RNA sequence: ACUCUACCGUCAGGGUGCCCUGACGAGUAGGCAGGCGUGGAGGUCGUGACGAAGCCUGACCGUAAGGUCGGGUCGAACGGCCUCUAGUGCAGAUCUUGGUGGUAGUAGCAAAUAUUCAAAUGAGAACUUUGAAGACUGAAGGGGGAAAGGUUCCACGUCAACA
RNA sequence: GGGCGAAAGACUAAUCGAACCAUCUAGUAGCUGGUUCCUGCCGAAGUUUCCCUCAGGAUAGCACGAAGCUCGUUUUAUGAG
RNA sequence: CGAGAGACCGAUAGCGAACAAGUACAGUGAUGGAAAGAUGAAAAGAACUUUGAAAAGAGAGUGAAAAAGUACGUGAAAUUG
């Protein structure tokens, strides 16, 4: 919303002139290899899982209180 | 002396001739040249010292409508010492007879 | 913008590449929407009813907010400076009896504001408006109440309907008295008057 | 027109605006009765309207013929209009008629102004080969006559 | 609503039952301190009179009502033709003013109905 | 060129007018009709036949 | 440059208000800061028909940004104060909305079936119309029906646009 | 992707090697082009580990922006053509 | 169908279209579809006189002003004296 720097540049949003969907690398990536995306030799990706899940933590799984000795 | 233009001007009418900076690769006063006019910069143009001219270097107040008239002075507002065209003929007419009615030049009679 | 249909042509007739002419279109461009550059076809930015305008605020602001304007009521320089006015400098915010409730009209409430001292926020508006540009010429924003000195009621609810056509006055509550008839067009020290009972039902926070 | 009616008492005119005519004959026509008294003038459109002599071209070029009668000034070229000098024709003599109407010396007065304006165009069309259509559009010359008091 | 044109619409294409009514002009001031009535309905054998104008304060009737152009002939304000016949000519009724209210039949009990 | 003149026989005439709408794709042979039918069954409103 | 001395740019220290004053200051990306900017608005009084926006023209401070005053003129609109909000600065993709320029009054002016002369009418006559006379075709410039179209024929009536 | 062949994908409203019209559709373009105020502070880089990787980009080299602090001239030797 | 309002336009905007815009027109064809707003208080929209053939050119009247004259707001330039 810099309007001023924005409009008068046309820098912002690009980069250098030419820049298309080379630069953000198409906009997603995959787990194994591509060509000239925004992938190459990353550290991320790798494993893929998210959460915790096994079958003794979902329902029925009760809460604990938040409760020291000291507190 | 030298007179400033916004380059190309001269070749065709689709030019804004207020200083545009030169923007991106060359241009002969980017890298700096002093014949086919300059690049303005704060090493040109009037100093910190001065400001504010007439034949008497006497800088103005604008006494548009009946606001504030008693205000206006014989001193440093000798020369320019103007009113407001905007508000009416009516008002300009009152706020001059009070305004030259102190003692004071003003371009309007 | 797809109220047309201008296809792609090129050269060997006189059209570009661009949606100008095809099934149809005089000064109406585009495929669909397409040509903001074009004349008649889309825009840059269409403005759309789905974005955003309503936002979040604090609670805990509002009453600290109101408690603030108010605040800047009870020094006397914020008041007089802005645009509010006052004959009585000293023992502000205004606070009169509850024979506010005892006026029924009009002529005896701007006779009452005379008496007391707070009439110079009342005169204060010689000749009105007329418009403005925009949808300041269209609708409702010809003739425009003076935000002067604001009346709060005390016992809640149905508010003094006589302090509301003393020209240019506002009426309110003392619980709803909220941010707009404080601090008016974001400066503050608007001139309040409380009654006797609405100013120790402000003695809250 | 382009020339004021500089003052009613001396002028004397007639229009003749709108027209389908060639646009340089109306204006190099002009120029040879222009400056020209009304008596000179009138005598010059109706010989070369007739056969007798041409009118010796100078503004406008083209393809047109150097000859022995390119006299005017220290000119060679020439052409002799005729439909476009009948209408010129006509406004120094309703000029001539109205200028005894104020009662001046209407033979013998001065022309100060003729020369033609153009401006919007009166759209015409006529077709060519290949499901066509070319521009076949007028000069509308705005044709006037002014004599003043001379 | 709070609109120029759209307001002027109910203005513009208003029934026969409306139009009675925006045929229009004020009363003077010796009938109001007769009966009450602000303004009531211009119809044609009125005397009229003209209130804000250059044909100041002076001495009318009205020749023709129309409907549907809600415009009036005014006689007494009179001019010619090129052909030379004294016409009635056209006013509209807003810039007039009416001296003569009737009585008739019941006009009598309209303006003295269950209100009056 | 193969084109305009040969046109210009138009010796089988195929399509006249409609009644109830002015669709003059109303064959003598198909009996079609690309708007509502000339016979229709219910009226033939047909949403492809717009964009906006 | 070297070199004299002054002046312009941000910041430091001593002590507020800021002044002394060091070192450097060619410049494209890029970031930050600062300044000028439109539509709109909580605000809104102030200005106005004894002459508002605007149109047009002159004066016209100096940091690059474009804005106050004044004159001719308008016949109703809009800013002190005080701050928040958006479709927010133009020279360009064989682009986009239209007029106007250009070759140009130049070419073209429609497949080589001679035309000459006299009149009627009239404001104007080679062309309408009529006469004298000649070129020309006569398995068609003669004659004549269907599809297809649908009143274009006809008499009456006009010379403007338009040929 | 069917109609069709003594063949030439000739042929189908000037489009036929897959008619035309309309909609989903503003399909999409890893490539190219165009793109709107000013001054001041201030301002580099064309180098690399590495890739089914090559008109790109993770990382590294070099100076962006912001806060808090950071030399050497040269003396004794030691290692290597 | 009616009413009211929104930080919501003032003839290149927005509903196709403010106005005889589906109506002089164009395509076989559900369809495409332009040009396009406008006096004043009162039309009194120029009698009468004079010149020219109509066009065109001058005196004279009406009216608050004709420095409002019907093609009726303000008006720039290429074009054009």
């Amino acid at each position: 919303t810099k309007t001023r720097k924005h409009r008068g540049h046309v820098s912002a949003g690009k980069g250098r002139i030419g820049k298309h969907r080379k630069h953000p690398g198409g906009g997603m990536a995959g787990g194994e290899h591509h060509h000239r995306i925004n992938m190459d030799k990353y550290h991320p990706g790798y494993f893929g899982k998210v959460g915790m899940r096994y079958f003794h933590k979902q329902q029925a799984h009760f809460w604990k209180p938040v409760l020291n000795l000291d507190k | 002396t030298k007179k400033f233009k916004r380059h190309h001007s001269d070749r065709y009418h689709r030019v804004a001739e207020n200083w545009r900076k030169q923007k991106g690769i060359d241009s002969v006063v980017r890298r700096r040249f002093r014949g086919n006019i300059s690049q303005p910069k704060i090493g040109y143009g009037s100093n910190k010292k001065t400001k504010f001219l007439s034949p008497s270097g006497h800088k103005t107040f604008l006494v548009a409508n009946v606001k504030d008239l008693e205000t206006l002075t014989m001193h440093t507002k000798t020369y320019a010492a103007e009113i407001a065209h905007n508000i009416s003929a009516k008002n300009r007419v009152v706020i001059l007879a009070r305004a030259k009615a102190l003692g004071i030049k003003v371009t309007n009679p | 913008g797809h109220q047309t249909s201008a296809e792609s042509w090129g050269t060997g007739r006189a059209v570009a590449r661009i949606p100008r002419v095809g099934g149809g279109g005089t000064g109406r461009s585009g495929q669909g929407a397409f040509g903001n550059m074009c004349r008649g076809g889309r825009m840059f930015a269409p403005t759309k009813t789905w974005r955003k305008w309503n936002v979040k605020v604090n609670h805990n602001e509002k009453r600290y907010a109101t408690a603030s304007a108010i605040a800047a009521t009870a020094v006397a320089s914020l008041v007089l400076a802005r645009g509010h006015r006052v004959e009585k400098i000293p023992e502000i915010p205004l606070v009169v009896s509850t024979d506010l409730e005892s006026i029924q009209k009009t002529k005896e409430a701007v006779a009452a504001l005379k008496a007391v001292g707070a009439h110079s926020d009342l005169l204060k508006v010689l000749k009105s408006k007329k418009l403005r540009a925009g949808k300041g010429k269209y609708r409702n924003r010809r003739w425009t109440q003076r935000r002067g000195p604001l009346v709060v009621y005390a016992e809640d609810n149905g508010i003094v309907k006589a302090l509301r056509n003393v020209p240019g006055v506002e009426t309110a509550n003392v619980a709803s008295l909220n941010l707009l008839q404080l601090a008016p067009g974001a400066h503050l020290g608007r001139f309040v008057i409380w009654t006797e009972a609405a100013f120790t039902k402000l003695d809250q926070v | 027109y382009g020339a004021t009616s500089t003052n009613p008492a001396k002028s004397a005119s007639a229009r003749g605006s709108y027209l389908r005519v060639s646009f340089k004959n109306t204006r190099e026509t002009a120029q040879a009765i222009n400056g020209w008294e009304l008596t000179k003038a009138q005598k010059y459109l109706e010989q070369v309207l007739d056969h007798q002599r041409a009118i010796p071209f100078r503004r406008f070029n083209s393809s047109i013929g150097r000859t022995a009668q390119g006299k005017e000034f220290g000119v060679t070229k020439a052409r002799w209009p005729a439909k476009s000098v009948k209408f010129v024709q006509g406004l120094l003599q309703n000029a001539a008629a109205n200028a005894e109407a104020k009662g001046l010396d209407a033979t013998k007065l001065y022309v100060s102004h003729i020369q033609v304006n153009q401006a919007p165009k009166q759209r015409r069309r006529t077709y060519r080969a290949h499901g066509r259509i070319n521009k076949y559009e007028s000069s509308p010359s705005h044709i006037e006559l002014v004599v003043t008091e001379k | 609503s709070s609109d120029r044109r759209k307001a002027r619409k109910a203005y513009f294409t208003a029934p026969s039952s409306q139009r009675r009514v925006l045929l229009s002009a004020p009363l003077s001031k010796e009938l109001r301190a007769q009966y009450g009535i602000k303004a009531l309905p211009i119809r044609r054998d009125d005397e009229v009179l003209v209130v804000r104008g250059s044909k100041k304060g002076q001495e009318g009737k009205i020749s023709s009502v129309y409907r549907l152009k809600f415009a009036v002939q005014v006689d007494k304000v009179t001019k010619e033709k090129v052909n030379g016949a004294s016409v009635p000519i056209n006013l509209h009724p807003s810039k007039l003013v009416i001296t003569k209210l009737h009585l008739d039949k019941d006009r009598k009990a309209l303006i003295q109905r269950k209100g009056g | 060129g193969k084109g305009t003149p040969s046109f210009g026989k138009r010796h089988n005439k195929s399509h006249t007018l409609c009644n109830r709408c002015g669709r003059r794709s109303f064959h003598v042979q198909k009996k079609t009709c690309s708007s509502c039918g000339y016979p229709a069954a219910k009226t033939r409103s047909y949403n492809w036949g717009a964009k906006a």
